[PDB]
């Protein structure tokens, strides 16, 4: 079911991934946004982004997440574009809702690094 | 929950740095304090700022004088501890440098036996060219201006490059302020002022990786294998001047985000060099690296030859060791990073369950990142002191503790093997082969005659001495 | 032309220093006493830094706590990280009755009021601990003068005056007092069986045997100092102190003679035959008590032992000898009793105007027939250093944080003092004594036994020797 799907995301970024866990707010909401648009394209089957340097390495993660969510999870292969673009939208949220929103890291927000 | 430990009743601020995980609970609500002040009196694990940018960063380098600017103790201190081979004989675990700071320099000043000592070093050793310069607490409080003394012999020595570090051990709480200092002031002075030749077209940094018991030179295999030059690393069997020349790399690759997160960070702002993290410990995460990297580069068909012939050397071991090592549980007691790249690492390849874990200067990223990977029931602990290393012991019953040697040496008593999660035992532990070499010595710390028989009361009738059957993969 | 040399390292700077600092040195004297935790006042790698030289010499922990000084009390002073400290280790040890609170290079420039902490905590541990007893003994300790050496020998006499001035002098007990010195705990089992067999009661401070503490059935953990508060408060009823090292506890024995009558006796270091025989022989003036049968078999034992050794393998060979001057000046002494010829002598502290009046420089003087170098405050790139313009040496005797200048130049090399991590098992060895001038004179034999293998150096002639 949809909230099933989300929370089988969740869970393998939560502890797989690293990138949602960056120094700074900014490079959290960088990475969350970069790498999850990627991985949505890569499960509909649409040519990546692989210009920019940073573009580059979103394609880098991404693919490491595709190609996990494709092997743990059958209905990754079974869900529609739409239904996929839906589920990475509430990801995102709910990765910023953790990594962000309601994180106490107290230097997330330091101007400098 | 949180966790008011009995050893912790009359300093019950404890209670906020000491998080069990139990199921269900928003791990948002029960993240540690960390990098906060320590509480006297302890027998905390922490060490100062000093340690972190010396002993920890600097002085991994092969051909750079390591000036400590201070009494000789922190000199002495720093050396014969640490292992992190080169490829030209170990300079940097031979030599030790000082200004042997006395009375009448507290009295009237260190900055003349400073520079004194700086030309006799560069005079003593005429191959060497390049130091760093670090404060500690004695020269820091008296105002000693090492960032003048330096640009003054640099002038006078046209042939040195010298670059200079502020890092008290009263500064901040711990080694994690000399990591930051030193890596800032690195990219603010030295960075880009020289270059180097560029022979490929992949090129890379590796950025948080100091080559405990050869480590970099092990991954280097990998990188020389596929064809990527490494412009610089930071700083496992590096160069001064190869370090001056990070701004040249297409792609900055961190294992170490706590000491080295900074400098990566820079790069990218100030030159736009990304960041991708990795975990260079774990056998299939060490795949995943590899295949990001490849992926950037676009040499994915070459990291796939590497991956394959690597589980084809090393898996059948790793998979020997699994079968053995499977449900035993750990502890890990380090600095911080260490935690989060094995919790899960050595569950999935090793089937090794962690039961508990301390960091003495991890920050709350490093806690973020632990407890998303780690398990329920598990002891999440900031700057963990002695006494609570017991009650946790008696509350979790590990099987094996990677820790120190000191601490190993305590636990000895209680039966209780180690493996050295610092300096290793016999490493490296990078890579694919150094995941074998890491459940090897795990698999020979616990399954060890002398563990059965110290056990033994010879004084009881009732009992007998055993013996194992020991394996080897 | 023939020339004991005192020199001064020649250079402002240090390279590869021989010594650790004060503190280091202060915490070594404090670990030895039971139910102790040193408190050492300053940042927290002078602290964590020396309990790992610990383990790395003993394979052993031992506790030692620190105050964290940081940012705020390096603006405003740090007496308040003290203060906390001490409860702290008062509240969560409960059986805590020792604490040498020890200063260090920082809290020594900013000026903390160690004693007016001490009253603070004298009166806060009294309020709360009504029927406890702590001990809080002031050691300062700045790192920019002296050494671990010097240091050592501070904490022990900061230690031996709080403790006496508490509980004063009482019924005289027939016993010796003894500070060996910075020992290992070898050398400890070694004094403790000579004072058994002469019949002479007698505390060795500190008492570092249990430092080699057993992996028990029970899981007991029995690694600590055996000296106690009443051991120590009872040295003010000896009938005499007996003082092994000029630099290394001999201070105590004159502060106990000038407050408490009770004589000491400085004698040489015993390394070799000769400083042993005497300090038997001072023991024998002291006690009334015979020196006894079995000293004289040991003696013979060791002798006969390094006859098999002396002509043959050792004469004419030039050794470099480095560690503390107690341990430097009476090996040089052993040395010469087999045939080696001791021509560097390296100290490695500030304490050169002390090292000119040693008697045991003059002892050197008027037997050598080689030109002795001795340097003072000298480090161990002064050793590297005269070996790169030529000296040739057969044998270096040091610490392991020499190693790789033996190693490198290819030179035999025996661990002696402190620390010897490089090598298993050596704090269990006697150096001193009759047994300890054996098993040093062995040693020296199978290094260079060793080598003669590796290098192909005649390595045939090792059959009838
Ligand atoms: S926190 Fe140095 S060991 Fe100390 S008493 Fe000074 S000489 Fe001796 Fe860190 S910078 Fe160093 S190691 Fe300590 S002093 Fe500070
Ligand atoms: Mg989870
Ligand atoms: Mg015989
Ligand atoms: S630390």
């Amino acid at each position: 079911m949809s909230q099933s799907h989300l929370d089988d995301l969740f869970a393998y970024v939560e502890e797989r991934c690293l990138w949602q866990f960056f120094s700074r707010t900014w490079d959290r909401e960088e990475n969350i946004e970069g790498v999850l648009n990627q991985v949505g394209r890569l499960l509909t089957g649409q040519e990546p982004l692989r210009g920019t340097p940073q573009e580059r390495l979103f394609y880098a993660d991404a693919l490491a997440m595709a190609n996990d969510v494709r092997e743990r999870f059958p209905w990754a292969s079974q869900v529609n574009k739409e239904e996929i673009e839906f589920l990475l939208d509430g990801l995102k949220s709910r990765l910023v809702d953790v990594t962000i929103t309601r994180s106490t890291n107290r230097e997330l927000n330091h101007h400098l690094y | 929950p949180m966790v008011l430990l009995e050893c912790d009743k009359d300093i019950p601020e404890r209670q906020k740095h000491i998080y069990l995980k139990a199921p269900n609970e928003d791990t948002r609500e029960f993240l540690p304090i960390a990098n906060a002040a320590t509480i006297p009196g302890t027998l905390s694990e922490r060490g100062c700022a000093f340690c972190g940018a010396k002993l920890v960063i600097g002085g991994v380098l092969k051909d750079t004088i390591q000036m400590i600017h201070g009494p000789l103790g922190c000199a002495y201190d720093t050396w014969h501890t640490k292992r992190y081979p080169t490829d030209n004989g170990h300079f940097n675990m031979k030599y030790v440098w000082s200004t042997d700071m006395k009375e009448s320099h507290v009295v009237f000043g260190g900055e003349k036996r400073l520079e004194k000592s700086m030309h006799e070093a560069f005079d003593e050793m005429p191959d060497i060219k390049r130091m760093i310069v670090y404060t500690t607490c004695p020269t820091a409080l008296i105002g000693d201006d090492i960032k003048a003394v330096a640009k003054k012999v640099m002038k006078d020595r046209p042939d040195v490059d010298v670059f200079t570090v502020e890092c008290p051990g009263f500064s901040g709480v711990s080694q994690s302020k000399g990591h930051h200092v030193l890596n800032i002031g690195w990219i603010n002075e030295k960075v880009e002022t020289m270059e180097k030749e560029i022979t490929s077209e992949y090129t890379m940094n590796f950025i948080g990786d100091f080559n405990i018991q050869g480590d970099t030179q092990l991954l280097q295999t990998y990188w020389d294998r596929l064809g990527i030059q490494v412009v610089a690393h930071f700083t496992g069997n590096g160069t001064y001047d190869d370090l001056r020349c990070m701004h040249q790399a297409q792609l900055n690759v961190v294992n170490c985000a706590r000491s080295s997160g900074y400098i990566a960070n820079e790069l990218k702002k100030r030159y736009g060099i990304p960041r991708l993290d990795i975990d260079s410990w774990g056998f299939n995460y060490m795949a995943e690296g590899i295949r990001k990297i490849c992926a950037f580069f676009g040499i994915e068909e070459k990291g796939e030859e590497l991956i394959a012939e690597e589980y084809a050397k090393w898996k059948p071991k790793l998979d020997w060791y699994k079968e053995r090592l499977q449900g035993k549980k750990m502890a890990i007691w380090t600095g911080g990073p260490r935690l989060w790249h094995w919790t899960k690492s050595v569950e999935d390849d090793l089937g090794v369950q962690v039961v508990a874990m301390s960091s003495k200067f991890g920050h709350e990223e490093d806690f973020e990142k632990v407890i998303a990977r780690g398990k329920e029931g598990t002891y999440y602990i900031d700057d963990g002191n002695e006494l609570e290393f017991f009650e946790i012991i008696d509350l979790v019953k590990p099987d094996v503790i990677f820790t120190g040697p000191r601490v190993g040496e305590l636990v000895k008593k209680l039966h209780i093997p180690y493996v050295n999660g610092h300096g290793y035992h016999n490493g490296p532990y990078m890579g694919f082969e150094g995941f074998v070499n890491l459940a090897r010595d795990m698999y020979n710390a616990v399954h060890n005659p002398l563990r059965h028989l110290a056990a033994v009361d010879i004084r009881d009738k009732s009992q007998t001495t055993p013996v194992i059957v020991r394996g080897a993969a | 032309p023939a020339e004991v040399k005192l020199s001064p390292r020649d250079r402002e700077g240090i390279i590869n220093p021989m010594y650790d600092c004060q503190p280091a040195g202060a915490q070594y004297a404090g670990i030895g006493i039971k139910d102790c935790i040193p408190l050492v006042h300053g940042g927290q790698g002078c602290t964590m830094f020396v309990r790992l030289l610990f383990a790395q010499h003993f394979k052993e922990n031992f506790d030692v706590a620190s105050t964290s000084l940081h940012e705020e009390s390096a603006v405003f002073g740090g007496a308040k990280r003290v203060e906390e400290g001490v409860l702290v280790l008062a509240r969560r040890y409960p059986n805590l009755r020792v604490i040498p609170i020890i200063t260090t290079c920082s809290t020594e420039v900013i000026g903390d009021d160690i004693e007016g902490s001490i009253r603070v905590c004298n009166r806060a541990l009294e309020a709360e601990f009504p029927d406890r007893k702590i001990y809080l003994a002031p050691v300062h300790t700045p790192s920019f003068k002296g050494s671990h050496v010097t240091g050592y020998a501070e904490c022990v006499k900061s230690v031996f005056k709080t403790i006496t001035d508490a509980h004063g002098k009482g019924q005289p007990s027939g016993k010796l007092n003894v500070f060996p010195g910075w020992v290992n705990p070898g050398d400890v089992v070694l004094l403790k069986r000579y004072f058994k067999e002469m019949d002479v009661e007698a505390n060795i401070y500190m008492d570092t045997e249990d430092f080699d503490s057993p992996m028990l059935p029970n899981k007991s953990i029995e690694t600590h100092g055996r000296t106690t508060v009443e051991d120590i408060a009872d040295s003010a009823n000896a009938l005499a102190t007996l003082s092994l090292a000029r630099y290394e506890g001999n201070t105590t024995g004159e502060l106990l003679q000038k407050t408490f009558a009770v004589p000491n006796a400085l004698v040489n270091t015993p390394y070799g035959i000769k400083n042993t025989d005497d300090m038997l022989r001072k023991i024998a003036e002291v006690t009334g008590k015979e020196i006894p049968e079995s000293l004289v078999r040991e003696r013979g034992i060791a002798l006969d032992a390094l006859a098999d050794l002396a002509h043959m393998f050792f004469a004419n060979k030039k050794v470099a000898i480095f560690g503390h001057p107690d341990l430097v000046l009476g090996l040089a002494q052993f040395c010469m009793e087999v045939e080696l010829e001791p021509v560097l002598l390296l100290i490695g502290d500030d304490q050169g105007n002390k090292y000119k009046k040693d008697p045991r420089i003059e002892e050197l003087k008027n037997t050598a027939h080689f030109d002795i170098e001795i340097v003072h405050n000298a480090d161990l790139w002064e050793l590297e250093k005269r070996i790169n313009a030529g000296l040739q040496l057969d044998l270096i005797m040091g610490h392991s944080k020499g190693r790789y200048v033996a190693i490198e130049a290819n030179i035999p090399m025996v661990r002696v003092g402190f620390p010897t991590f490089d090598r298993a098992g050596l704090y269990r060895k006697p150096s001193i004594g009759y047994q300890g001038a054996m098993e040093l004179g062995e040693m020296i034999a199978n290094a260079m036994f060793a080598h003669m293998e590796y290098t192909r150096n005649k390595e045939w002639i090792l059959n009838t020797w």
